[PDB]
This record gives structure tokens, C-alpha cells and sequence, in this order.
RNA sequence: UGGAGAGUUUGAUCCUGGCUCAGGGUGAACGCUGGCGGCGUGCCUAAGACAUGCAAGUCGUGCGGGCCGCGGGGUUUUACUCCGUGGUCAGCGGCGGACGGGUGAGUAACGCGUGGGUGACCUACCCGGAAGAGGGGGACAACCCGGGGAAACUCGGGCUAAUCCCCCAUGUGGACCCGCCCCUUGGGGUGUGUCCAAAGGGCUUUGCCCGCUUCCGGAUGGGCCCGCGUCCCAUCAGCUAGUUGGUGGGGUAAUGGCCCACCAAGGCGACGACGGGUAGCCGGUCUGAGAGGAUGGCCGGCCACAGGGGCACUGAGACACGGGCCCCACUCCUACGGGAGGCAGCAGUUAGGAAUCUUCCGCAAUGGGCGCAAGCCUGACGGAGCGACGCCGCUUGGAGGAAGAAGCCCUUCGGGGUGUAAACUCCUGAACCCGGGACGAAACCCCCGACGAGGGGACUGACGGUACCGGGGUAAUAGCGCCGGCCAACUCCGUGCCAGCAGCCGCGGUAAUACGGAGGGCGCGAGCGUUACCCGGAUUCACUGGGCGUAAAGGGCGUGUAGGCGGCCUGGGGCGUCCCAUGUG
RNA sequence: AGCCUACGGGCAGGCGCCGAGGGUAGGGCCCGUGACUGGGGCGAAGUCGUAACAAGGUAGCUGUACCGGAAGGUGCGGCUGGA
RNA sequence: GCGGAUUUAGCUCAGGAGAGCGCCAGACUGAAGAUCUGGAGUCCUGUGUUCGAUCCACAGAAUUCGCACCA
């Protein structure tokens, strides 16, 4: 089915993923539904990780089982919290 | 299938005139020896592990015959009973002489044929007489009588005949020992630069080229970077992806052992017989060099007449033989049989060369001198 | 050499061997049926009709006929039926069709 | 790189008395002021006009000399100039000027470029607090350009620093002879570069 | 924010006109040469042929066994070997094997591109909502028994478990015929009649978790259709029988000669039909001032194919590269009785060619398949290796040092040049040496809360003892092309229309700045040249932006069809045209 | 005629249409090659004559036609780029 | 690697080292040409056989064609 994953990016020796939402079957680096933030596993930025909730929050309303490390990142992000 | 080493290796071979035996011996060797233990073969005896070329022994094949008693360590000499010492038996004696080969062990086959104990004894003196001419310790090599037919038609009939079970078969055994006692098993370099000069090159159907030969010096294994030098127009670099002992995976060859080593990315064009191979750095291409040479008499089977500037025979290095100019020194016409001197040459094709290392000249068949290399000029 | 995927394969008959039947059953039953619609009958002509019905939209819950395929069979099957007893006979008897 | 040979054999040619040598090209001794003829067997004979190629040729060959830097490199320059919005004549200079190496030598740290080349390169000077050896990196207005610690006391970086004391220097920089360590102020503008070129010329040159 | 021109027809001139050079670019190759590293990149030729290893599986929380290794008594004991659990090999059954990876052969087509249509349609796993799962029955592997074979592997016989197949029930609902109302291509509702449901397994067990079934909605992924756009030859001009349409069928998820009967004779074409040739399309890429010209290699998207051709089955989805059937070619194996294979997957071999790599490390990260999870697989991927193929960074030293060694080259014999170059003196210190040493990795999992939201704990690194930091530390590679003009850089000797050079113009016939060597110089520099190809300059196919009296160019003249173009004034429409907004890109 | 049944029916097997390819036949389009033959291009100093450029020493040229070793000659007609 | 074929003036080519050609030079030219004058190997290498070797023998080399197998 469809999901919210990373798509790697950046260069060698320096990732830099891209938190999407594709259908599975499409490949990694492949053509996304929709973007829904960076993420980068180093920090050489003070901004790293990044998520558009409203987003993400809808593409979840919709079923769309993210990548377990998809979760990490969004839920870090706060997408669930709802106090 | 991996090849284990476990015991001293020893490199032999058959020389003799033609149809007394050399190839059914061979052949007998191999099924006697299989066993116990489970035109280049191998076999191996409680004591040691050997290689063995068939010399065809044809004069078509002399060069083949001259690099490989080259890399022999002992020779095994067969002789028939039936027909005693012929014009072969002393070609193959003189030319393994010629060569260094340290040791004779003298195989008396065709027995079968002669039972007249006089006839052969007879004919053992003859070839004890025949190899104190050549200056081979006559009296003392081993002289072993049978049949190298008998005993292959019975290991062919029971593969499984052990020794002490069969007369011929034992007298393969007695020979087998003969080998293991006489020739002593030479001390190897292996603690020098590797250097393999290449005795032949295939390609292996779906893996590439291989080059073969006797590791002179040094060792080899895979993941080593070699060098391929001599010959071509420039020296060619690559890295060792195979190693092995009678197409079996060797973890690593040593000086003594012949093998094959697979290349990379070097095509059966890149490399040939002649060239060597060597750790990179320790050996050179050049044309033009000095040398001490010795003019064989003519009572040693040289010329009668002396070389002269200009001169142009073969000069054979290890696995090759390349055309060179003779240039003597100002004054000197003419360098006589008997006669030591030292000379310039300048080869038709680079060789990998190096300072003490020594040559014959040959001029078409037959050998007129014996040279070291002394000083490297280009 | 091998590799187990062959069950697949296996399985494939299988289940091939096994839809083959029920669909041709659907067929003798469907011509079965129109035959006698033809002959111009009346309930039997139904009551095959009727049984021709059930053993489809069986068929359909399998890997067999599905989607619309399903209702396409009947569709028309029973379509013709009626129009075929509309030849006098008259849906004397109540079967699959209604008045 | 960075030429390598001859020197005071272009103090010539060009013509243009140009100080590549610094501490001697000031001896009574350049060369110049003893040969004001081109090298070679010729050199010294009636000179025919050069070609209104020639010009724009030896115009570029000498600027690009004066900083001892590769053709790849300064064209590279020039384009990326060439393309920066405003007037590319100026610019050039600018971001041919921003180059470490040229910076540490108007900063004094060198008596000459090619000497600052070796010392950038060497780790002995440092940027904002981290070292750095690329000759070619451009640096920023509002940068610390230092001498390294441990080099503070080299023998030679001395005796550079130490002449430094009292003169004064490009009005875009500012050096603390003191605690040896300079600015960079702003990208200097024309006026405040003053060397024997007309930036025109290279401008047209790289237009043949 | 952008556009430069020169050489060559003449005794000289202007014009025309072709040729040619200066620039940029390339998946390059070839020559001479070659030190360090990072990031990129590498069969353009035979879609020729391939050794070997590895590339797709996974569930014991669906079922029953074989083999192996633990724990424990029903009759009074071994036997019918009944039970809970942890290995292994298959079987059954489920999900995946239709993705991912490879290639450009074929395809001039709704293939691709772009913008729409679907009242003509499908969509497994994932979401949201509504509703349920009561009873029996059935047979096939495994397995056991006997048999044939070298192998691949197969026939006969006897048992058996299910989330396997089947029937009856229940039917919120959903499917189908006819009629009614609404709407309008078959869309929504409704009346009678008929038809269709389910599977258990696991834990903390009248309480949940994972599943099953049915229906509606969503989301994603498609099928089909249409308008416009997308190559050279007209020395290819007429083409067509399922051909064009029709009524009725058949077929499908669905439209439709897609297919079949029967009927009607149509359908297309100089706005280029039909035919030949050539070709995967686009995003983009290269050049140009732009308009254009050329191009489609890497990466992304669409299509197509898996030795050549055809066909179905299974399935949500295939006519399915590592599934099946048949024909053909080819190669192989053999016990000569029959069988086997399909690198355009990774790497590697051979052939061809001017030419294009390691049979590498690892699943640690990302992504994918199965599973509740632990976890298994992953040549996808992440890294490493090989080649100046490309881009970028960097080194072979720095400051001094003679009114100026030597050697070598010129020399009007005084001297001039190489040249501050060197030597020499000081300082720096690539390499090398020792010490320390990563980011990438926080999740899944464990405890509390509710297995959620929120908080706490723990494991995991191929690259790698590499980067990078700190200490010590030696002056430590340079080459190639050119120097008559265009085009920057000149003298001597040799040679004597010879030898040779050469992009166009041209040079060499005994004083050559053009050949060959030398001294010197100019250019670029770990590169420099050469050959090939694309754009440019070329306003030299000219819309921007050209022409035809003599330079190439008016049809021998006329009549006229299609087509192209069209006076003045008033009003209606608003297709071209123009503006705004919005979707898209 | 066989196999299964829960009697409806299914499978096996039989027949037919479609059908890859294979065969035979007769066409179309393109490429290669072929005794000999036809012209054409280019190549320092070979032969024969003199057509053209000055009335080019018969103005020239040109369509056509015949003719001659060769350029070319001539007939009719045309043009001036001849008088 | 195994075998065959091939290797004589500058160019073409055949047991007492030749033919043809043109080729080289001189004269002449301001030159080239044209004319006149004139001139002219190691036979792939070495060694051997022979009174004498391109020729015969052996060794070798190179070119070329076919064969070659496959750690
Ligand atoms: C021999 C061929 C190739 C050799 C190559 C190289 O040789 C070497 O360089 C080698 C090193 C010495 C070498 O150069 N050999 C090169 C040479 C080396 C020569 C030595 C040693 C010698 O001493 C003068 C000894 C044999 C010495 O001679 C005597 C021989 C007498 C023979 C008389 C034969 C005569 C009348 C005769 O008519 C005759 C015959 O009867 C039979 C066969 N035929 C054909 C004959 O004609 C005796 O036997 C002594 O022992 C090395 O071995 C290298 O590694 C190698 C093998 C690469
Ligand atoms: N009688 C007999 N014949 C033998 C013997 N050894 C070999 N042969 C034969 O002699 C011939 C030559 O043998 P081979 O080994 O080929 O000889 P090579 O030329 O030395 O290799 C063959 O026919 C063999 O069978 C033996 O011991 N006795
Ligand atoms: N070990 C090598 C391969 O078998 C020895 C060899 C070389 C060459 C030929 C045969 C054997």
C-alpha cells in the first residue's frame, strides 16, 4: 500500500533522506506522492529533522504505514502527541 | 577442490629415447602411487610430493625439452633392456647436463622383454659407462629393473594393488624410493622477490588468462600485485587473482612450486612465455648487456671455428631463447673454442635481466657458449 | 538446479483443474437450461434456469468469475430465459424471474 | 601550480616592473633595473608592434602572473565573475583578491605571494579560529585571518610582522601587528586596488 | 545584462561565393608523459555466445508428519507409543514470486508528450464506517507398501490434518430479469420474485490481540477513449474485405469489426493516404545574443523486450526474464537408454572493436518480502577496488644570492643569452614514523501507563584503526604542443623541388625565421597534443535574417482549378486576437 | 466404449474453427558481385592539329540536323553577350 | 609451440652472381626538363661443402599461412 518513508539524497559518505509518501512498490529514490520534510542523520544543520504535520497527519488519516524509522522521525517531529 | 601442503615438493620428469618408455612410466607412476594416496602430472610418496613432465623427447620439442629439464630438480632416465643406450639416451643426457639437472635415476624398462641376466647387466654398464662420459656420477646412480607395461596393466586390472601384492608394481615402488633417497630436495628461496618465469598461457574457459610456470624465488597469492616483464613494449602491472597447484586452489605458492597463476584483467595478448613474473620493482627489461662467456669446444659439441662481432645466435634465458648481436672488444677478431672472454650484447627484444644471471647461446641446435650475465648497460 | 517455486505451478493446476469444472457446470447448466426455454417449456426451464443462478455467484466467490463477469452470466442467461416463454408459456411457475 | 621557476624574467618581458620576489624586488636589482629588456637571445632588439591581440594577451598573461595562479583557476574566476551580477571588470579583482593566499600576504604575514602560498598551505595561518592550508579559498568580509599558535613564533613570521610595525595597509583590512591577526573588512573596490592592469583588456581577452 | 572577426580568386579594385581558422562541448579513443586526494564516471561494437558463485522468499501464532536432540505415567510391564516444547528436512496451506534489477531489439503507434473523458471499468496488502461467523459432510500430499532410472525424475497400491475444497442455514447488505418515480449514454432510489456469506489460531480465556465474511466510502495503482504536438524519401500516388457503417449476438473488469453471423457500400488521400527507409519517447542535455540548430549517455518518468515465434494457466494484478506448453536455432551432458540450459541481474570469460572495470566487503543505514515479534532473505542498496575518462582541491618548495661560475648558443669578437637561474646560506616540511580515533545509530525489543498518547532502559558500524586531531619529520615528479601569415613566440647549422612539412594560404631548386637538429622564446601544465562527432562563426536554407537585368536563380507564353491574399460605411455574433482569475506545468 | 457422483453434473477421450512454423508456387523492393563495355575525375615537362580570347585571323554563341581523327564544319532559324 | 611457404642491384625479377628499367653524376640551365657524357649487390645472418656459392648442407632469424592446447 502507500507509505511515509525516506528517500535518500544528498552524496557519498553523507546522506541526507527526504520524509515522503509513495506507493510501496515504487523504488526507493523513486518519484514521490508528496514530500513531507527532511531528515539528516548527523545534524550538520542545526535544523535536521523536519516534518509538515497538517501533511502527514492527512496521509495518515488516510492509512499509510510509515517505515518503523518513518515513525521515529515523525513522531520525534511531535505528530502524535495530542495531550 | 584445494591443494594442501603437507610435504616437501620435488619437480621430475622422463627423458630417453623414444619408445622405450617414458610415457607408460609416467602413466604407472600416477595409477601406483593413486593407490596409496587418494603431459604434467602429480603423485606423491610417504616422503614427498612431486611434479612430473613427460618429456615427448622428439627434436620438434627440444626447446620444450630444454625448459623443462630446466626446472627439474632429478631426472629420470629410461633406458630399455631390449635395446640398450641409443642415440637419444645420450642427446637427452647431454642436454640435461647442459641444463643443471643435479641428478639422474636410471629406469631399466621393457624387462619383461629380457630375461638373459647377462644381456642385462650388460646393458646397465653401458649406461653407467654412458653418463661417466657426459660427467654424471655413472657408478653411482640407481639403476632399478622392470616393466612400466606390467605394472599399468595391473594397477588397470586392480587400481586398489598395494605394495608388496605384485612383482611389476613393486618395482615401481622400488623406483618411487630410489627417487625419494637419491635426489635430495633442494633448499628453496623462498625469501626472496617473487619471480615465476612464464612457461606457458592460457585462458580458462570463463575466468580468464592464466599464466604457468616454476617459481624461481619468493612466493605468490592472491590480492599480489606482479609485474609482467620482458618481451613486450612495456612493462605490465596487474594483480594475482588465482594461485594453483594442478588446477587446485593453492593458498599460496613458494619457490619450487610449479602453478598456475591466474591474472587480472590481462588478456592471453598481455602475457606470454618468456616473460616474467615478479614482485614489482625487483627485476628490469633490457637489451644491451656484458657478459663473461665461455666458447664451448668443439669436443664439448661446440663449433671448431670462434664467435666474431656481428654474430647473431639465440641467447636463452629462462623460458625463452632471443636473437643477439655479438660485439667483441677493440682488436679482438675472433674469441676461440676453450676460450673465456667477456663481450657486449644487444638483443632483437628486452628481457628481463639482471646481473649474475646466466645463459646459453645456441646457434639452431646445438649449444656453442655458456654465459653470466655481468653488467647491465640498457 | 531447482528452485521451490514450483509449487506454484503445482498449486496452478490444481486450482486450474478445479475452477475448470464448476465454470463448465455453469455452461451445461446454462444450455440446459435455454434449451428448454427454447423447447419452449415453463417450470423445469426455471428450475434450471433458478439452479443455474446459485451455481454461478458461487463460482464468483472463488479465483473463478468475479466482478461484473458474474452478473454478465446471469444477466443475460436469465435475460434470454424471458425471452424466450414470452413465446406463450408465461412464468407460470415462480422461480429466479418475477412477474 | 602556483608557477614554480624564473621570476624575475617576467619582473621583465611584461615590461611592467611587477613584484613578485617582494624584499629584493626592491635591491637596486630586479633585474628589471638592470635588464628593461625581454629575455631570450632576441629580447633586445627593435620590437615590432604588437598585434591588438597581443595586447589583450599579454595584459591578461601579466595580472593572472601577479597572483601566480593557474589559467583553470582564473578563468574560473573571470566566468563565475563574469556571471555574478554587476560590473564584472571590478568584480574579478575582488574575488581574485578574496584568495587566502593573496590576503595573508596584504595582511604582511609574507613578503611576497608566492611565500604566503607555502605558509597557508603549511597550516601556519588559521581563519576564524580553525586553520587552514587552501591557497585558493575565498575569504568572507568579516573574517579573522591569524597566524596559528604554534606558528606565532617562527623565526620568519617574525621578521615579517615585525617590519610591519608602523606601515599601514589596504583600506579594506585591518591588521593587530600585536596579536598578529588582521580582518577582512569589505571586498575592495577599484579605486582601492592600484596594480599595472587594465582589467578591460582581460575582460576583452576572454572574448576572442 | 546580450551579438567582435580573420585567411584564400586580382597587376591592384569592389562585389559574389565556397572553402578555412579563432570558441564551446563529448560515455571518447590514439601518441608522448604522468606525483597525492575527494566527488563523479566507464561495451557507443555482436539484443553474439557463456565456465563457476551468488542474485526470492517467508510464516510452527494456519495443518499433519520424517529425521535429531530434551522433559513426563495410563492396564500390573515392553505394544495401539496418547500429550506440552526446541532443532532440521521437505509436504499441505498463505503471502510475496507482476515490485526491485537488466536492455533498446522491435515500435512512426494514442508509443511518448500535453490537456481532458469514463452514465464504458478494475484496484490485493493499508485506512473509515455498517454487519455477522450455527450445523454437518469431502480428498489430496507428507507418510507407509511394492516397482523403473545413470541422471532428470515417474507409474501402481493403502491412510490423513486443517485459515484446503464442498453443501444446508442465517442475508445488514450485495448481485440479476420486469415495472414505477428521479436523472440522462449503463447514474441514484424503489416493489415482487430469485440468487450469494464466513476460518480459525494465540494469549493475561464469557476479556482482549491477530485473523474470516459481506457491503459502502477513502486512499494508492491501472485499463480503455478523445483534442493538439512528435523523422527522411513523392525517382512511394493512389490505398482498403473486417475493409466503413448497421441490427443481433459472442467476448471482457469495461468501450468498440476486438470477434462471429446477416444486411448496407462505404472509409482514407497532395492538409501527403499507401509504400520504403530510419528510430525507443519525454524531463532534460549541448551550442547560440536570440530565434533556432543538434541531441536523448548518467539520474527521474512512460513504453517495450528477456535466444527467435506462438499460446494459455494461476492470480487483485502476468500472458509473467531467474513459472508453465509447443515449434525452431544453438551449446552441453550421458552409463548412448534419454535428458539439460537460456547473465539484456552482480562479478567474470570469449568474440567483435579504436575502446569500456573487481569472479571485492556488508546487510550497520535507507527501501523492499514474509512474520505478532525475535527474525530470515535482499549482487536493491550501502561501501570498497580498477582506468588522469571527467570535475574540483594540492605538491615538485620559500627568502636571499654576481655589474652576473661553468657548460651550451649566438657574436659587428668588445660582447650578448640562458639568469637569480645555479651553486651556496638560512626556514618551511609533502612524504614517511608513533599516539588517540569517529558522525553515520535510533528505532524495532524490555518496564510503568492501556500493547495507545507521553516518559525511562538496552543492543547494533561494512567502510575502519580509514577520516580527522596531536607529536616527530626528509627539499621532496615534469611534461607536451607551438614559434612564415591567420596566431603569442627567432637566430645558427644541416639538407638542396631531395629528405620532409602541411587546418586554408603555401614551403623545400646550395646563404630556408615554413624540413631536420640546436640555443632561445611563446603557450598550457599532471598533463599536453592528435583523429572523430555536435552547435558556433555561417544573414551560408535568411521567421528573427538573404535573394534572381549581367554573379546561381522568372517558368517560352496564355487560360484557369484548388489554395493564398481583399475597397468604402452601419449594425448583430465573438472563432482568431487581447486582458483578468483559477487548475496544470 | 472408460473414471467419479451427493443422479444435477465433472474428468478422460472424440470432432471442428483459430493457428507458430514448415512446404510448393508465383510477384514486389534493396544490396553485393560479373567476362566485357560506356563514359567521368585527378596525375611537373609524351602525340596531333588550332576551335575559342584582339574581324582570333571564315564575329561569336545558341536549338536542331547531318557530317568528320580531334577540336569542329555546314545547313535552317535565332540572339548581340558582335559589327 | 608443430609443420609448410617466403626472404638475390635503387625498382621488377631470373655452381662461374645477371637482364630490363630506368637510376646516379657531369656538361648545359638563371633553374628544372629535354639533349649529349659517363657510372654503377654483402642475394636475411653464421658456419660448413666446393677450384668457385644467390643456388648445396646445418644452425639460427624474420614474414606469412594452417595446426595446437586450456591452471
Ligand atoms: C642447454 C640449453 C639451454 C640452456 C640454458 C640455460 O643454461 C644455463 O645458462 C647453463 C649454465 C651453465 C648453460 O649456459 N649451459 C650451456 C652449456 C653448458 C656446458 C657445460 C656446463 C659443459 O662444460 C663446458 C659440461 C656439460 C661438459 O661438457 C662435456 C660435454 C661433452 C659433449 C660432447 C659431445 C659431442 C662431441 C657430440 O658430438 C654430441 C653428443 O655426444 C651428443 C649430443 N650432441 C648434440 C652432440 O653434439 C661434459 O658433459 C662436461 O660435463 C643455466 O642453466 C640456465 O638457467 C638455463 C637453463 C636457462
Ligand atoms: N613390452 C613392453 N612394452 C612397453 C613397456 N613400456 C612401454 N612399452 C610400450 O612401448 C611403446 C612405447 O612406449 P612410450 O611410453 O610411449 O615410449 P616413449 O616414447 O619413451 O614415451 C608402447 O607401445 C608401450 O606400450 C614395457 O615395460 N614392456
Ligand atoms: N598446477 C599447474 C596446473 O595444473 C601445473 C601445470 C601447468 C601447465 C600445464 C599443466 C600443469
Amino acid at each position: 500500500m502507500v507509505k511515509i518513508r525516506l528517500a535518500r539524497f544528498g552524496s557519498k559518505h553523507n546522506p541526507h533522506y527526504r520524509i515522503v509518501v509513495t506507493d510501496a512498490r515504487r523504488k526507493r529514490d523513486g518519484k514521490y506522492i508528496e514530500k513531507i520534510g527532511y531528515y539528516d542523520p548527523r545534524k550538520t544543520t542545526p535544523d535536521w529533522l523536519k516534518v509538515d504535520v497538517e501533511r502527514a497527519r492527512y496521509w495518515l488519516s488516510v492509512g499509510a504505514q510509515p517505515t518503523d524509522t518513518a515513525r521515529r522521525l515523525l513522531r520525534q517531529a511531535g505528530v502524535f502527541r495530542q495531550e | 577442490g584445494e591443494f594442501i601442503r603437507t610435504k616437501p615438493h620435488v619437480n621430475v620428469g622422463t627423458i630417453g629415447h623414444v619408445d622405450h618408455g617414458k610415457t607408460t612410466l609416467t602413466a604407472a607412476l600416477t595409477f601406483v602411487t593413486a593407490a596409496e594416496n587418494p603431459a604434467h602430472v602429480e603423485y606423491e610418496t610417504a616422503k614427498r610430493h612431486y611434479s612430473h613432465v613427460d618429456c615427448p623427447g622428439h627434436a620438434d620439442y627440444i626447446k620444450n625439452m630444454i625448459t623443462g629439464a630446466a626446472q627439474m630438480d632429478g631426472a629420470i632416465l629410461v633406458v630399455s633392456a631390449a635395446d640398450g643406450p641409443m642415440p637419444q639416451t645420450r642427446e637427452h643426457i647431454l642436454l640435461a647436463r647442459q641444463v643443471g639437472v643435479p641428478y639422474i635415476v636410471v629406469f631399466m624398462n621393457k624387462v619383461d622383454m629380457v630375461d638373459d641376466p647377462e644381456l642385462l647387466d650388460l646393458v646397465e654398464m653401458e649406461v653407467r659407462d654412458l653418463l661417466n662420459q657426459y660427467e654424471f656420477p655413472g657408478d653411482e646412480v640407481p639403476v632399478i629393473r622392470g616393466s612400466a607395461l606390467l605394472a599399468l596393466e595391473q594397477m588397470h586390472r586392480n587400481p586398489k594393488t598395494r605394495r608388496g601384492e605384485n612383482e611389476w608394481v613393486d618395482k615401481i615402488w622400488e623406483l618411487l624410493d630410489a627417487i625419494d633417497e637419491y635426489i635430495p630436495t633442494p633448499v628453496r628461496d623462498v625469501d626472496k622477490p617473487f619471480l615465476m618465469p612464464v612457461e606457458d598461457v592460457f585462458t580458462i574457459t570463463g575466468r580468464g588468462t592464466v599464466a604457468t610456470g616454476r617459481i624461481e624465488r619468493g612466493k605468490v597469492k592472491v590480492g599480489d600485485e606482479v609485474e609482467i616483464v620482458g618481451l613486450a613494449p612495456e612493462t605490465r602491472k596487474t594483480v594475482v587473482t588465482g594461485v594453483e597447484m594442478h588446477r587446485k586452489t593453492l593458498q599460496e605458492g613458494i619457490a619450487g612450486d610449479n602453478v598456475g597463476v591466474l591474472l587480472r584483467g590481462v588478456s592471453r595478448e598481455e602475457v606470454e612465455r618468456g616473460q616474467v613474473l615478479a614482485k614489482p620493482g625487483s627485476i628490469t627489461p633490457h637489451t644491451k648487456f656484458e657478459a663473461s662467456v665461455y666458447v664451448l669446444k668443439k669436443e664439448e659439441g661446440g663449433r671448431h671455428t670462434g664467435f666474431f662481432s656481428g654474430y647473431r645466435p639465440q641467447f636463452y634465458f629462462r623460458t625463452t631463447d632471443v636473437t643477439g648481436v655479438v660485439q667483441l672488444p677493440p682488436g679482438v677478431e675472433m674469441v676461440m673454442p676453450g676460450d673465456n672472454v667477456t663481450f657486449t650484447v644487444e638483443l632483437i627484444k628486452p628481457v628481463a635481466l639482471e646481473e649474475g644471471l646466466r645463459f646459453a647461446i645456441r646457434e639452431g641446435g646445438r649449444t656453442v657458449g655458456a654465459g653470466v650475465v655481468t653488467k647491465i648497460l640498457e | 538446479r531447482n528452485l521451490s517455486a514450483l509449487k506454484r505451478h503445482r498449486q496452478s493446476l490444481k486450482r486450474r483443474l478445479r475452477n475448470k469444472a464448476k465454470k463448465s457446470a455453469i455452461k451445461t447448466l446454462s444450455k440446459k437450461a435455454i434449451q428448454l426455454a427454447q423447447e419452449g417449456k415453463a417450470e423445469e426451464a426455471l428450475k434450471i434456469m433458478r439452479k443455474a443462478e446459485s451455481l454461478i455467484d458461487k463460482a464468483a466467490k472463488g479465483s473463478t468469475l468475479h466482478k461484473n463477469a458474474a452478473a454478465r452470466r446471469k444477466s443475460r442467461l436469465m435475460r434470454k430465459v424471458r425471452q424466450l416463454l414470452e413465446a406463450a408459456g408465461a412464468p407460470l411457475i415462480g422461480g429466479g424471474l418475477s412477474a | 601550480g602556483r608557477y614554480i621557476g624564473p621570476v624575475c624574467r617576467l619582473c621583465r618581458r611584461e615590461g611592467v616592473k611587477l613584484y613578485l620576489k617582494g624584499e629584493r624586488c626592491y635591491s637596486p636589482k630586479c633585474a628589471m633595473e638592470r635588464r628593461p629588456y625581454p629575455p631570450g637571445q632576441h629580447g633586445q632588439k627593435r620590437a615590432r608592434r604588437p598585434s591588438d591581440y597581443a595586447v589583450r594577451l599579454r595584459e591578461k598573461q601579466k595580472l593572472r602572473r601577479i597572483y601566480g595562479i593557474s589559467e583553470r583557476q582564473f578563468r574560473n574566476l573571470f566566468e563565475e565573475a563574469s556571471k555574478k551580477k554587476g560590473v564584472t571588470g571590478s568584480v574579478f579583482l575582488g574575488l581574485l583578491e578574496s584568495r587566502l593566499d593573496n590576503v595573508v600576504y596584504r595582511l604582511g604575514f609574507a613578503v611576497s605571494r608566492r611565500q604566503a602560498r607555502q605558509l597557508v598551505r603549511h597550516g601556519h595561518i588559521t581563519v576564524n579560529g580553525r586553520r587552514v592550508d587552501l591557497p585558493s579559498y575565498r575569504v568572507r568580509p568579516g573574517d579573522e585571518i591569524a597566524v596559528a599558535e604554534k606558528s606565532r613564533n617562527l623565526e620568519l613570521i617574525r621578521q615579517n610582522l615585525e617590519a610591519m610595525k608602523g606601515r599601514k595597509v589596504g583600506p579594506w583590512l585591518s591588521l593587530d601587528v600585536e596579536g598578529m591577526k588582521g580582518k577582512f573588512l569589505r571586498l575592495p573596490d577599484r579605486e582601492d586596488l592600484a596594480l599595472p592592469v587594465n582589467e578591460q583588456l582581460v575582460i576583452e581577452f576572454y572574448s576572442r
